[PDB]
């Protein structure tokens, strides 16, 4: 009644990649503070996952952005959707930790 | 354990098309890379293109770009390398191969190899005429495959069971334009008609198949 | 590119083979290529080696020259070896290094037209070298010992992963009307120690 | 070329689901620091995404255990690949803060 | 944009099986959810199952566990529910529907209504005879005219009038199930009296259930 | 549960329902407007929210485990039964229903008779219609009279949905019979009794 994933995958699935991340729409405009939106969160495909090499790190390489339509709603006066783009990484990869 | 099925292999003339199947064992496409490597004439690997299903990454070379497209069914396990304006130079073996990501940037188990051939000139047959073994009677037979478009011919011996010492010669571009080859075994003297000794030739891209018994 | 081009040592002298990369990170690879068959790799992410093969085998990083290290040279390993560069979005494959071998008899054979190719309109004489090197062996055919070229259609084996020698074949086409107006074929062998030669009579059988 | 998504997709594609989320095996089992383990991470069906009223969360209601393979690199010699167990989130839910 | 279209409506015997379909248009299915509600003839709904595609949730009502199931088919934008081992009470109209989040737990846009009919009974086409305007029936301006669809079975029959156009003061009255086990209905639509014969009427009945067309034309008695 | 059972109203009266959630789940419970044998549209999620086109007249509001759907101003388009559905994930527990009807100023119907068809009586059968339009309200007794005689056994009613415009129904009621039994009769008579109204039209199988 139980499954199990084997090794070959584990280290193919959780590699550095693309994944799709939910992301609060604060974290990425903290300057739009006077409007709350709805929703407050969007799905980006972000960076994400193990390099298995302490001088390499995941790191976006290729980048772009999507508009989502979003509800910019004043707290208590007045809403609208508007079309907020935001960031997401195209392409991930490993890279040596510039230090 | 994992292995990787190649197909659609033939004959094309130019300005035709042709799709190849690239089918996966113990091993998910989805999350992992396939990759086209074409191997021209006598020359080195050239890679053609790859798809990464769980990215959404169709890159492919730029010889290629437009005329080709990479493709994967999920639920087949299957990729497909659509090529829509074959040319002379696309004359190649083609193969397919898994990129994980625990090895690197590389290509672990690889294809089989599918030959793609791009002429107008229509399939021939092959024919088999025994190489019957008193200068072999000094340990002594072989095939000779003549008179076959497009390659390959393949040339086991009794059914797959002749192998030890076998030397099946490479194929000659004869002046006619048809190729020619010639599978040998040295078997000895002594042996007589202990075994048997019939050559089974395959040509698949002809359709024939031929096993002829070599015989004095 | 690669180097060398094409190396002959023997067994168990270290054989090493270098790639360049005018670099991308060090994601290099290295692949072993058999005689018309499947490549398969030895070395990932440039150092690491692949399952099964042998400890022989190994790889080093010289800045931006990599090399494929063989210690003691064992004959399985005869075959065109190749290095990926990689790159996310520039894969390019290697030049490719022939693993050539020097060996520590010819045993020449001839073999007649079989009479439904002479009905089928031609006649093809064939002769066959096996079990010899080096290459560069320019055969010589002698229809009534008259010096036979362009007649003569060459095919070379690879070199066997034990003995590390060849095999060759050479066939004489012609048309059933310049056959059968001749009784001995002969078919020599370019060599300068002993120039062979092996013959037939067509009222033999 | 441009894309855009409709405010019914922003919205049910980042709301409250459990979503693909790696994360480093030392979270889950804190155990055998002098132990190294490949993959570093593992992928985990994770809570997450919009609850859409600050009153309520996005928490589990369903859970279980999904037992993996990962590979123990010994200290020195030994490269045991065990079946390392983790916890995954089979359902969320939108439930009140606390 | 934003459709559901459902078929595979008809009759079948106990113990036998239907898949029908609910294909979406402009929304993907894969990122929502499609349930399946049953109305039984004259009865409440029942939610049968949902599939929720890019979650992978696949729960069934008790009544139907193991003899019904619900699937998806993303590039189709289609959800199918395949039931197997149909029951006499099973019969009802099936609706499907979207559940979105935007709307909470709830189900936006919904079917149509495809019919499913457990029975071991045959079906039996149409039969129309015309419902004439007498000039007793004519009440002064207002005169009334009609058609009567009798023995026919089973559910469901459509009746438009003059291929559509007339609509004004129809009245498709329901059916009833007839003692004798086939179905019985009558529409009759109040037309102007001046009309006469001068407009001309035509009632199109359809049974789809047996591929039966009849175009039948009501006149003056 | 839903309560109530069934209602009647007229037009203006605000009305609302009442659905039973005695498993506390978390007012997610939504209303559903079902039309004469359509497809069911959603009224109210959230328990409170309205959704996009919705009249402003309906609106939900919730005591605890009582949730109650509001129609502030009845009007004839709004003639539906209505369900309530508890939702939560593994729960659906849709609402018992309630019949809304609306009450509309009690009228006389408009009768009619049709005999049966040439065609119809060609077939061996014979069927009478007796037609009730534009009536109110819906409990009519129809009773049908050959030659006077009160007819049991071989008469099918079925009425229509209150109409948008009027909100009074119709009726129509058959007395079917095989073709001897129609030209072996004259008078067929069709009485309705509704309430202080006792209406009715007949034929003389000669007329025809
Ligand atoms: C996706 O959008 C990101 C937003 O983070 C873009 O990066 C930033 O884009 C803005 C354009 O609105 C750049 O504008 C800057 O404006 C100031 C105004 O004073 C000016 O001083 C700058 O010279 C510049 O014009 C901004 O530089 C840029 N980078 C930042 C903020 O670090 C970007 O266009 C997109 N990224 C993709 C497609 O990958
Ligand atoms: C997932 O794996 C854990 C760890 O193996 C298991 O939890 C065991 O049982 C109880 C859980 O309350 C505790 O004593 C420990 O967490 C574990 N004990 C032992 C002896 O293993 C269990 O299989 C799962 N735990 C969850 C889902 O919480």
């Amino acid at each position: 009644h139980h499954e199990v994933v084997k090794f070959m995958d584990v280290y193919q699935r959780s590699y550095c990649h693309p994944i799709e991340t939910l992301v609060d729409i604060f974290q990425e405009y903290p300057d739009e503070i006077e409007y709350i939106f709805k929703p407050s969160c969007v799905p980006l495909m972000r960076c994400g996952g193990c390099c298995n090499d302490e001088g390499l790190e995941c790191v976006p390489t290729e980048e772009s952005n999507i508009t989502m339509q979003i509800m910019r709603i004043k707290p208590h006066q007045g809403q609208h959707i508007g079309e907020m783009s935001f960031l997401q990484h195209n392409k991930c990869e490993c890279r040596p930790k510039k230090d | 354990e994992v292995q990787l099925v190649e197909s659609g292999g033939g004959l094309v003339q130019p300005g035709g098309s042709l799709r190849l199947s690239c089918a996966a064992s113990g091993f998910d496409l989805w999350y992992y890379s396939i990759h086209w490597v074409r191997q021209a004439p006598g020359k080195g690997l050239e890679w053609v293109a790859y798809i990464y299903p769980s990215y959404g990454y169709t890159y492919y070379a730029d010889s290629v770009k437009g005329r080709f497209t990479i493709s994967a069914d999920t639920s087949k396990n299957t990729a497909y390398l659509q090529m829509n304006s074959l040319r002379a130079e696309d004359t190649a073996v083609y193969y397919c191969a898994r990129h994980a990501w625990y090895y690197g940037w590389g290509l672990d188990y690889w294809g089989q190899g599918t030959l793609v051939t791009v002429s107008s000139a229509s399939t021939k047959g092959p024919s088999v005429f025994p190489l019957a073994p008193s200068k072999s009677t000094s340990t002594a037979l072989g095939c000779l495959v003549k008179d076959y478009f497009p390659e390959p011919v393949t040339v086991s011996w009794n059914s797959g069971a002749l192998t030890s010492g076998v030397h099946t010669f490479p194929a000659v571009l004869q002046s006619s334009g048809l190729y020619s080859l010639s599978s040998v075994v040295t078997v000895p003297s002594s042996s007589l008609g202990t075994q048997t000794y019939i050559c089974n030739v395959n040509h698949k891209p002809s359709n024939t198949k031929v096993d002829k018994k070599v015989e004095p | 590119t690669q180097s060398p081009s094409s190396l002959s040592a023997s067994v168990g002298d270290r054989v090493t083979i270098t790639c360049r990369a005018s670099a991308a990170y060090g994601r290099v690879a290295w692949y072993q290529q058999k005689p018309g068959k499947a490549p398969k790799l030895l070395i990932y992410k440039a150092s690491e080696l692949y399952a099964g093969v042998p400890s022989r085998f190994s790889g080093s990083r010289s800045g931006t020259d990599f090399t494929l290290t063989i210690s003691s040279l064992q004959p399985e390993d005869f075959a065109t070896y190749y290095c990926q560069q990689r790159g996310w979005y520039l894969f390019t494959f290697g030049q490719g290094t022939k693993v050539e071998i020097k060996r520590t008899a010819p045993s020449v054979f001839i073999f007649p037209p079989s009479d439904e190719q002479l009905k089928s309109g031609t006649a093809s004489v064939v002769c066959l070298l096996n079990n010899f090197y080096p290459r560069e062996a320019k055969v010589s055919w002698y229809v009534d010992n008259a010096l036979q070229s362009g007649n003569s259609q060459e095919s070379v084996t690879e070199q066997d992963s034990k003995d590390s020698t060849y095999s060759l074949s050479s066939t004489l086409t012609l048309s059933k009307a310049d056959y059968e107006k001749h009784k001995v074929y002969a078919c020599e062998v370019t060599q300068g120690t002993t120039s062979v030669t092996k013959s037939f009579n067509r009222g033999e059988c």
